[PDB]
């Protein structure tokens, strides 16, 4: 007899307030907890 | 005048104000789940007389 069990319950919620620039490291989201660096210079400026 | 983004628009008579916000916040929830389950009988008998 084999039994296994697996949950990996991971979630988040940025808060990131330019208009545009928003979307982008809030959506950098799938695969890279870590944003961009140019993409957060960016979003700096704007 | 009227300034949004370095270009210059025209606030019409009926409109309060419209004034560009920031205001971002989104959500990200991800679920992984997995279940396993295994069985297995091995049953033999043998008589001889």
């Amino acid at each position: 007899a084999a039994s296994g069990t697996q949950n990996n319950v991971l979630r988040g919620e940025p808060f990131i307030r330019g208009a545009g620039f928003i979307s982008g490291l809030s959506y950098l989201e799938l695969d890279n907890p870590a944003g961009n660096k140019r993409r957060y210079s960016a979003w700096a400026e704007s | 005048p009227h300034y949004i983004l370095n270009t210059r628009f025209r606030k019409p008579y009926n409109v309060e104000s419209y004034t560009p916000q920031t205001q971002g916040k989104y959500e990200f929830i991800l679920k992984e789940y997995e279940s396993y389950s295994d069985f297995e009988r091995n049953v033999t008998e043998k008589m001889a007389s």
